[PDB]
C-alpha cells in the first residue's frame, strides 16, 4: 500500500569528492497513517551487496503521512575520493511504520553505481596568501638589503 | 501519468530572528506525463509569527512538463525568536487530463532553532565603536612615551 | 496591452542566507481581459516558467544564484507569452538572435551585492602601518647621514 519513487537531482553520474542529492517521494495508496522513520544509505560491494562498504548518516524523518496523500524527502551524501573508480551497489532503504507498530521497509534504489574520480589543479589563491605573507617578510627583506648596501659601501 | 516530486527547503545558514529567511519550493515531474493544474499551498506560516518580505506562499501552475521542473522561493522574516517546525507544503495536481486529483506533500526541513536577534548579534555583530573607543583608551599609555621619545629626537640629537 | 506593477526582492545579507535569491512580483493586467496566461521569464539566457499566484493577475519568478556569482548590477527579466516563448525557444535551438523576439515586457531588477565581511585584516594591513612610520625614520636617517 506505499508506493515510493527517486529522482537524482545533482550529482547523477555520482563525482568523487562530490555532493550527491537525491530525492525520494513516499505516497500512501493505504488507509491508515504511514510513519516514515529514517532514509539510509549505504554503499555495498557489487558481487556481494551484504558486505558494507561505507554508510552514510541515516536521516531520521519521523512524518506521518495520511492516506493518500504523498510526501516527499531529500538526502545528500558525498562520495569519498579514494574510494572514486570503483563500482559500488548503491543501497537506499525508507522506513515506514503501520499505526498498529509493523515495521516495512522498501529499497527506493537497489542498483550498481560508477564512481568517477576528479583531479584539482595548483590553486592560485594560495600562492596569493603565500604571495601576501612573503610581501610582508619582503619589507624586512628590503631594509636588510639597504642596510646590507651601506655596510657594503 | 504525471507523478511530482516537491521539495520544500531553507536558502539560508542560520534563522535570525528580525532578518529574511528565504524559502525555495521545487518540483519536478517525473511522470511521463505532464501535470497539470498544479497548485502548492504552504498555510504553515502564521502571520503573527512570520512576515511575508517578497512571493506568495499559494500558487498554481496551468502545466508542468515531463521531465521538468519549476523553481518557487518566498522570503519571510520571522516576528518570534525559539524553535519553530517547518512542515511539509500541500501541492495538488492532476497526473492525467479529467483524472482524480491527486494530493501530495512537499519535503520538509524539519524542526528549527530561529536564533534570536540579540543572540545572532552576540554571536556576530562587529564591533568598532567599542574598537575606537578601546582604541583611543590605550592611546595615553602608548602614545605619552612615543611623544617623550620623538622629544628625545628632536631636541638634541640633531 | 499588457499593464503591469513589478515588485521585486533580493537578498542583501549573504552572511545569513546560503545563495542570493532573486524575486519579481508583477500584477498583470490585460487590455482583452485574458487571466491565466502562462507566462515564460528570461534571465541571462536562463528561462523560467512564471509562477501564477492564486489572485487574479498576480505572477512571481524566482531564480537563485551563488553569492560569487550574484555579482552587483542590474538584471534584466524578460517576459514572454506561450506563442513568443515557443518562438524563443526555436530561436536559441537554431542559435538565432534572440534578441529578434520582442518580450511581452520587461523588468528590470537592480542588485546592490551581498555582505560578507571585512576585507582589512590587523594581522597584515597593521603591521604595515607600523614598519611605515619606523620606515619613514628610517629613511629621514638615511638622507641625513649622507
Amino acid at each position: 500500500s506505499a508506493d515510493t519513487t527517486i529522482l537524482f537531482v545533482k550529482g547523477e553520474d555520482f563525482p568523487a569528492n562530490n555532493i550527491v542529492k537525491f530525492l525520494v517521494g513516499f505516497t500512501n495508496k493505504g488507509t491508515e497513517d504511514f510513519i516514515v522513520e529514517s532514509l539510509d544509505a549505504s554503499f555495498r560491494y557489487p558481487q556481494d551487496y551484504q558486505f558494507y562498504i561505507q554508510n552514510f548518516t541515516a536521516l531520521p524523518l519521523n512524518t506521518v503521512v495520511p492516506p493518500q496523500r504523498q510526501a516527499t524527502f531529500e538526502y545528500s551524501f558525498i562520495p569519498a575520493e579514494p574510494m572514486g573508480g570503483r563500482p559500488f551497489g548503491l543501497v537506499i532503504n525508507l522506513n515506514y511504520k503501520d499505526l498498529n507498530g509493523n515495521v516495512f521497509q522498501d529499497a527506493v534504489f537497489n542498483q550498481t553505481v560508477t564512481i568517477i574520480e576528479r583531479e584539482d589543479g595548483l590553486d592560485g589563491e594560495t600562492i596569493f596568501m603565500y604571495m601576501f605573507l612573503a610581501g610582508l617578510g619582503l619589507l624586512v627583506v628590503v631594509g636588510l638589503h639597504q642596510l646590507l648596501e651601506s655596510r657594503k659601501r | 501519468g504525471a507523478r511530482l516530486l516537491a521539495s520544500k527547503s531553507l536558502l539560508n545558514r542560520y534563522a535570525v530572528e528580525g532578518r529574511d529567511l528565504t524559502l525555495q519550493y521545487n518540483i519536478y515531474n517525473v511522470g511521463s506525463s505532464a501535470a497539470l493544474d498544479v497548485e502548492l499551498s504552504d498555510d504553515s506560516f502564521p502571520p503573527e509569527d512570520f512576515g511575508i518580505v517578497s512571493g506568495m506562499l499559494n500558487v498554481k501552475w496551468d502545466r508542468i512538463a515531463p521531465a521538468s521542473n519549476v523553481s518557487h522561493t518566498v522570503v519571510l522574516r520571522p516576528l518570534k525568536a525559539g524553535y519553530f517546525n517547518f512542515t511539509s507544503a500541500t501541492v495538488t495536481y492532476l497526473a492525467q487530463e479529467d483524472g482524480p486529483v491527486v494530493i501530495g506533500f512537499t519535503s520538509a526541513p524539519g524542526q528549527g532553532g530561529i536564533l534570536a536577534q540579540r543572540e545572532f548579534d552576540r554571536r556576530f555583530s562587529p564591533h568598532f565603536l567599542d574598537w575606537a573607543a578601546f582604541g583611543v583608551m590605550t592611546l595615553p599609555s602608548i602614545g605619552i612615551p612615543l611623544l617623550l621619545w620623538y622629544s628625545s629626537k628632536r631636541k638634541y640629537d640633531t | 496591452e499588457p499593464q503591469i506593477t513589478p515588485s521585486y526582492y533580493t537578498t542583501s545579507d549573504a552572511v545569513i542566507s546560503t545563495e542570493t535569491v532573486f524575486i519579481v512580483e508583477i500584477s498583470l493586467t490585460c487590455k482583452n481581459r485574458v487571466q491565466n496566461m502562462a507566462l515564460y521569464a528570461d534571465v541571462s539566457g536562463k528561462q523560467f516558467p512564471v509562477t501564477r499566484g492564486q489572485d487574479v493577475g498576480r505572477y512571481q519568478v524566482s531564480w537563485s544564484l551563488d553569492h560569487k556569482s550574484a555579482h552587483a548590477g542590474t538584471y534584466e527579466v524578460r517576459f514572454f507569452d506561450e506563442e513568443s516563448y515557443s518562438l524563443l525557444r526555436k530561436a536559441q535551438r537554431n542559435n538565432e538572435d534572440i534578441s529578434i523576439i520582442p518580450p511581452l515586457f520587461t523588468v528590470s531588477v537592480d542588485h546592490r551585492g551581498t555582505w560578507n565581511g571585512p576585507w582589512v585584516s590587523t594581522e597584515v594591513l597593521a603591521a604595515a602601518i607600523g614598519l611605515v612610520i619606523y620606515y619613514l625614520a628610517f629613511s629621514a636617517k638615511s638622507h641625513i647621514q649622507a
